Order: C-alpha cells, then sequence, then structure tokens
C-alpha cells in the first residue's frame, strides 16, 4: 500500500506540473503568423458554415 | 490449515460427570480459560487474506516491485513455534499415573474391606435368635473388669465431666 501511494502521488504531481507546463507553453505558443492562419480557418469554417442553410 | 485451533476440542461431556463441583471449582476455570484460547481461536487463520498480486500489476505502471514482493512472500515461510512445556506436561502426566495408581491400590483395599464387612455382617446370626453371648462375641465392645462400669451399661454414664 506504501508503494501504491507513493507512485500514485509521484503521478499525481507528475500530471498537475505536466498541465501546468502545458498551459504555460500554449500561451507561449502564439505567433502572429500561425494567428491569421488560424482566423483564416475560423473565417473558412464560417463561410463552410454559411453554405450549409 | 486450521485443523488443531479452529476445528478440534477436547470432549467436555465426559469431564463433567467426575469433578465434585466445590472440590474441583478450577474446572470452572479450565472451561473457561481454555474457552479464551478458542476465542482466539476463531480468529488467527494461516493465510487471513491471500494478495491479489494482479490487481497491485495493474495498479502500478512498474510490477517489478510487485512480483519482487510476491517472491519474498513465497520465499518466506513461517514454521511451528518451538515448544518447552511438552517435558513438563510428561512429568505431570507421570506423576499423576504414580498417583492414581496408589489410590486405586487403596481403593481397592477399601473396597475389599467393605465386602468382607458386608459379608460378615450378612453371615451373622439374626437378633432374634441371638444370645446375649453371640451378641458380645460379634461385637466385642463387651463389658469387662477393667472398663469404665456403670449399672446402666451405656454410651454416656461415665467420664463426659
Amino acid at each position: 500500500d506504501y508503494h501504491l501511494e507513493t507512485e500514485r502521488a509521484q503521478r499525481q504531481i507528475k500530471q498537475k506540473n505536466m498541465v501546468d507546463w502545458i498551459v504555460r507553453n500554449v500561451m507561449k505558443s502564439i505567433t502572429p503568423e500561425q494567428e491569421r492562419l488560424m482566423l483564416s480557418k475560423c473565417i473558412s469554417d464560417l463561410k463552410a458554415m454559411s453554405i450549409k442553410a | 490449515a486450521s485443523k488443531r485451533i479452529a476445528r478440534s476440542s477436547i470432549d467436555w461431556a465426559k469431564m463433567a460427570e467426575s469433578v465434585p463441583e466445590s472440590q474441583k471449582a478450577m474446572y470452572n476455570q479450565f472451561k473457561a480459560k481454555s474457552d479464551g484460547y478458542i476465542r482466539k481461536a476463531l480468529s488467527y487463520p494461516e493465510q487471513p487474506s491471500p494478495i491479489n498480486w494482479e490487481h497491485y500489476r495493474k495498479s502500478l505502471t512498474n510490477p517489478a516491485m510487485v512480483d519482487a514482493f510476491k517472491k519474498q512472500y513465497e520465499a518466506l515461510k513461517v514454521p511451528y513455534p518451538e515448544d518447552k512445556v511438552s517435558s513438563q506436561i510428561d512429568a505431570q502426566e507421570a506423576e499423576a499415573k504414580k498417583e492414581i495408581t496408589k489410590f486405586i491400590q487403596e481403593s481397592r483395599g477399601r473396597i475389599e474391606n467393605y465386602k468382607a464387612e458386608l459379608g460378615k455382617l450378612g453371615q451373622m446370626i439374626p437378633f432374634e435368635h441371638m444370645t446375649l453371648e453371640d451378641f458380645f462375641e460379634a461385637f466385642p465392645e463387651k463389658v469387662l473388669n477393667p472398663d469404665p462400669p456403670s449399672p446402666n451399661v451405656k454410651k454416656k454414664p461415665f467420664k463426659n465431666n
């Protein structure tokens, strides 16, 4: 039970800091060229929904 | 296992047919104190809970610790505890056998005496046909010249003062 609790605690801590680092890196992952590409893709999706009337 | 701990006992039915209550009131302890060794015998089995190693293998990313602990558990076996009271109980049993043999010999002697007295009283001449000398032969207390006398030779006319 001690080994199970130790491994589960380490797994939970690893998951928590991985999630926080992923959030921070995603907030650091935005580039203006990719922002323009995502805006163009959103406009294309909105136009595709406009076709589906 | 649970053979000689959980599912065995000694027949107390023949034990209670001899004990003279207040003479052997320690039997009330003996039936009770040993029952305490039966009460803890209700608990304490050999393997109280088998370990599901598959559950720990599924619940752990690395199952090598589970296999190592299973190997260590299988490699260790506890044997039966040491005994040093067997010789003491055998000595008590031998002393009991000697005292029982002596008591049986005394009982045989007392039985022979009682049977001789019963046979003698059966073979006595009846009191209806008994002269006053045959009674004094069969009961040799009599009344003699060097004896405490009385005109009513009774069981309490002399001394008692």
